[PDB]
């Protein structure tokens, strides 16, 4: 593919706590620190 | 009717459920309620004629 533009955020959390990750999710992570967009359109990506 | 959604109310559906669902059963019901009203005026249609 080619993208019209690209942006890219980090940040560190818990292994279980990756399941808040994902559009229109609801919990700490997803409601007050950092939420998807409910059509947000990309991938997610963590490791240990 | 249901129409296979979870529930006929609207509000419940998208009180009880997250959007990546939630927005497949509004779909549903839309779909559903939809295909009525076009088969309503279709019959309105054939019975004008």
């Amino acid at each position: 593919l080619c993208f019209t533009n690209v942006y890219a955020d980090s940040f560190v959390i818990r292994g279980d706590e990756v399941r808040q990750i994902a559009p229109g999710q609801t919990g700490n992570i997803a409601d007050y620190n950092y939420k998807l967009p409910d059509d947000f359109t990309g991938c997610v990506i963590a490791w240990n | 009717s249901k129409f296979g959604a979870i529930s006929s109310v609207l509000n419940d559906i998208f009180s009880r459920l997250d959007p990546p669902e939630a927005e497949v059963q509004i779909d549903r019901l839309i779909t559903g309620r939809l295909q009525s009203l076009q088969t309503y005026v279709t019959q309105q249609l054939i019975r004008a004629a």
